[PDB]
């Protein structure tokens, strides 16, 4: 999920947009 | 875009800004 991916490790802008509606 | 670990409220504001009018879903349940 998002924490593992963007908090626990680092997220590119693209990886963040996967969480938009 | 910043290249860092984004946690807690910092993750949510990142989402807010990136998603704009689309909105987003925050489900931290791991
Ligand atoms: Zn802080």
């Amino acid at each position: 999920g998002i924490v593992e991916q963007c908090c626990t490790s680092i997220c590119s802008l693209y990886q963040l947009e996967n969480y938009c509606n | 875009f910043v290249n860092q670990h984004l946690c807690g409220s910092h993750l949510v504001e990142a989402l807010y800004l990136v998603c704009g009018e689309r909105g987003f879903f925050y489900t931290p349940k791991t």
